[PDB]
RNA sequence: GUAGGGGAGCGUUCAGUCCGCGGAGAAGCCAUACCGGAAGGAGUGGUGGAGCCGACUGAAGUGCGGAUGCCGGCAUGAGU
RNA sequence: AAAGGUGAAAAGAACCCCGGGAGGGGAGUGAAAGAGAACCUGAAACCGUGGACUUACAAGCAGUCAUGGCACCUUAUGCGUGUUAUGGCGUGCCUAUUGAAGCAUGAGCCGGCGACUUAGACCUGACGUGCGAGCUUAAGUUGAAAAACGGAGGCGGAGC
């Protein structure tokens, strides 16, 4: 008995095809191409899972020192500043409060600079 | 965050780790560590003397999420799916 | 343990095979049996040989964007096949102690639920058919399972053919399949049986 | 609504004010340069330009735009003073190869383009 | 019956197929080709 | 984690068996934001105008991006 | 070499409109013309028309992640779908190699075809099953909508 490859080829090819949306080119539009994209996609999405979280501890700190500078502290002093007192904590979603209540993170920083000398 | 949402929110039900105790309206009482309850600043420590309460909602199983591997000129393409199950909590307390 | 319907009465005969009937041993049987079955049938020109071509084509190396040598090879489009269906057999001979084995073991199988014997079948006379399905109706054979009959005598045969009720199996040529894809089974004469 | 079936006999399907030259003997591309002048202008305006463009697409493009006029007028009964051409276009038919002998014993093969020039007419509606 | 008919659970198991594996290049690297006479008598 | 070894499965055609579906409409094709740990599977709609899923089991001409691969169609060079 | 297909049956389009024609639009036949005779299905490359969101100081393996704008709400008004601006990040695929984005090999694109098979009571091992100190037949004969008969022979059984 033969077994023709009929319909197998042509859902996978259109699978991986479904895939190609803003995709520039014949990378949208030619299977091999398309895979072949794919495969790089691959690295970037499995990397940047990790990588975002890098990328975003970054933004909290850019806003936080921001904060801190606003009243005559920097970023170093006032984490430090919270590390002293195991009263504050927060650390995470502090740029948050920094964003949002200002007279809250002046809270922070007061009580910061009341922690070290 | 980590576990437990702390914070002042007036009451809205988030979505965070799953939460062992499965059924519904679970009392889910939380440490705090700043709020602004009546315009009312409170630092870490002293927010102990507030706790927040919440009921569980519903025990939701996390969004479709595939696992795609791949490493040039050795082969090594690697597909899993994935979904991280969760659950919802009405925050609802001091 | 099955009591003849039409005639005399026992059933005690006849010791069942342990334990209470195995499937993996029916499947090794049956499946040596389809396997007697197919049919030695392979049209394919696997051979680059068998199919019409020449044995020269174009130059090894000059033409460029080529490389080739004749027409009949499986890379190309109306050539051989490569590694094809050729004709063979594939009929053993699954051991005999296993198919004497087998058949008990699947009368077993009937002994646990749609069991039926019957001596002499006196009520059919001639052919009719007609007759033989009222008799039927007279015995749990509603028409709504399907059954073997393993009898001999031919005028009982003549009168038996159909396609739901029932089913002609001349000189106990018994066999598991058969007994085993039918629901109910007739016996009926005591020859190969006791 | 019924199904698909009664749709199918309760419906016979019309395309009001279109005319298709089908095969025509030229390349889509040129008829593409010709066609463009009339997308969506009057009717009474195409009929003028195709008089004029020395191209000679012009003609069998000119022959199907009337041949939709005469469409609207007849079989749809439209407004011929409110006429013109709602849209316009030049598909690729089949091709013929033929094969061009070139230098040294090698071959080519020209292509010869058909087209399916359709034009499809309309009434302005303010 | 016929259909709750199973196996030895153990007896036949799926044959080794060369064809795709997203990483399979049969036999060695080189030397090893539409070649079977290279035996280990002599 | 490469060569390599081991394990569990998906998918396709044919075959037996069983449960069935089909003019108020099969397969095939087309769309899709759903499901599964992967191979994949399903719902709905569109097209179509006759046949075909699911389960279990057996057998293979069984899974393609490559081979200056084979056949065919259509592009680029250009309105040159 | 390649080349199959109207429909149940020709009733396969009388007549009218544009055109030299080809071609087409009506009308009618038929269940269907979304079957119209270079007529079953009608995938993909490839060409084109319409629409939405966008683009004319930036260096772009053509993605990926994050955010904003705009648009649409049939698995789907809040989960997302489409598109896009900006930021971060980012050296095609295969092969062959000590070492590849390589200015090393292959390849225009898509479709279809295309590669670890089969045979020999052969040899050796794993697994499974039937028998068990014994375990099995081969040719063939007789029967075939089924299979039984056939112990010439081979392996155990003592080694050196
Ligand atoms: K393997
Ligand atoms: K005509
Ligand atoms: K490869
Ligand atoms: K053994
Ligand atoms: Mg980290
Ligand atoms: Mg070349
Ligand atoms: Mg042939
Ligand atoms: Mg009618
Ligand atoms: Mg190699
Ligand atoms: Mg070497
Ligand atoms: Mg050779
Ligand atoms: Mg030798
Ligand atoms: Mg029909
Ligand atoms: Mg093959
Ligand atoms: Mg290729
Ligand atoms: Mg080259
Ligand atoms: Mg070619
Ligand atoms: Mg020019
Ligand atoms: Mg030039
Ligand atoms: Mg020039
Ligand atoms: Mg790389
Ligand atoms: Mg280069
Ligand atoms: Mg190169
Ligand atoms: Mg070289
Ligand atoms: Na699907
Ligand atoms: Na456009």
């Amino acid at each position: 008995p033969r077994a023709k490859t009929g319909i197998v080829r042509r859902r996978r090819h259109k699978k991986v095809l479904k895939r190609a949306k803003g995709f520039w080119g014949s990378r949208s539009k030619q299977y091999r191409n398309a895979f072949q994209t794919l495969l790089n996609a691959a690295t970037y999405e499995y990397r940047d899972r990790r990588n975002k979280k890098r990328d975003f501890r970054r933004l909290w700190i850019q806003r936080i020192n921001a904060g801190a500078r606003l009243h005559g502290m920097n970023y170093s002093t006032f984490i430090n500043g919270l590390k002293r007192a195991n009263i504050d904590l927060n650390r995470k979603v502090l740029a948050d409060i920094a964003a949002r209540e200002p007279e809250a993170f002046k809270a922070l920083v007061d009580a910061s600079r009341n922690a070290r000398q | 965050i980590q576990t437990g949402g702390k914070q002042y929110r007036v009451s809205e039900g988030d979505v965070i780790r799953v939460e062992s105790l499965q059924g519904e309206a679970g009392d889910k009482v939380e440490l705090k560590a700043l709020f602004v309850g009546g315009e009312q600043t409170v630092f870490g420590e002293d927010a102990g003397k507030y706790t927040v309460q919440a009921e569980v909602v519903e025990h939701g199983r996390g969004k479709k999420i595939y696992i795609r591997k791949y490493k040039s000129g050795v082969q090594y393409r690697r597909r899993t799916g994935h979904r991280q199950n969760f659950t919802a909590i009405k925050i609802l307390g001091i | 343990a099955q009591i003849n319907v039409i005639g005399q009465n026992g059933g005690r005969t006849i010791e069942l095979p342990l334990p209470e009937v195995n499937s993996g041993v029916l499947h090794e049987v049956v499946t040596w049996q389809l396997a007697s079955r197919r049919r030695g049938t392979a049209s394919t020109r696997t051979r680059a040989q068998v199919s019409k071509t020449g044995r020269k084509m174009y130059g090894q190396k000059g033409t460029g964007n080529a490389r080739h040598g004749d027409r009949s090879v499986p890379t190309f489009v109306g050539g051989g096949v490569a590694f094809g269906p050729k004709p063979r057999s594939y009929d053993y001979t699954l051991p005999r102690q296993v198919r004497q084995l087998g058949l008990a073991m699947a009368i077993a199988s009937r002994q646990e639920g749609g069991k039926l014997v019957a001596v002499d079948g006196f009520d059919i006379a001639d052919a009719k058919t007609k007759n033989f399905i009222s008799w039927a109706k007279q015995n749990g054979l509603d028409g709504t399972e399907k059954v073997l009959l393993v009898t001999d005598d031919e005028n009982t045969r003549r009168a038996a053919r159909n396609v739901s009720w029932v089913s002609v199996l001349p000189v106990a040529g018994v066999n598991v399949y058969d007994i085993l894809r039918h629901d109910r089974l007739v016996i009926d004469a005591a020859a190969l049986e006791i | 609504f019924r199904n698909k079936k009664q749709r199918k006999q309760q419906v016979k399907l019309r395309k009001p004010g279109f005319a298709v030259a089908k095969y025509v003997r030229m390349s889509p591309r040129k008829v593409r340069l010709v066609v463009d002048v009339i997308r969506g202008k009057s009717v009474q305006d195409a009929e003028d330009l195709l008089r004029f463009i020395p191209r000679s697409a012009s003609e069998p493009v000119a022959k199907v735009l009337n041949s939709a006029k005469a469409n609207a007028l007849h079989n749809d009964e439209m407004l011929e003073d409110r006429l013109f051409v709602k849209e316009a276009y030049v598909d690729a038919g089949p091709t013929l190869k033929r094969l061009i002998p070139r230098a040294r014993g090698s071959a080519n093969i020209i292509k010869k383009r058909t087209s399916h020039i359709t034009i499809i007419v309309a009434e302005k509606g303010n | 019956g016929s259909r709750k008919d199973r196996k030895r659970v153990g007896r036949g198991p799926g044959g080794t197929d060369k064809t795709a594996g997203r990483g399979h290049k049969g036999q060695k690297s080189r030397s090893g080709a539409g070649k079977g006479a290279f035996f280990e008598g002599g």
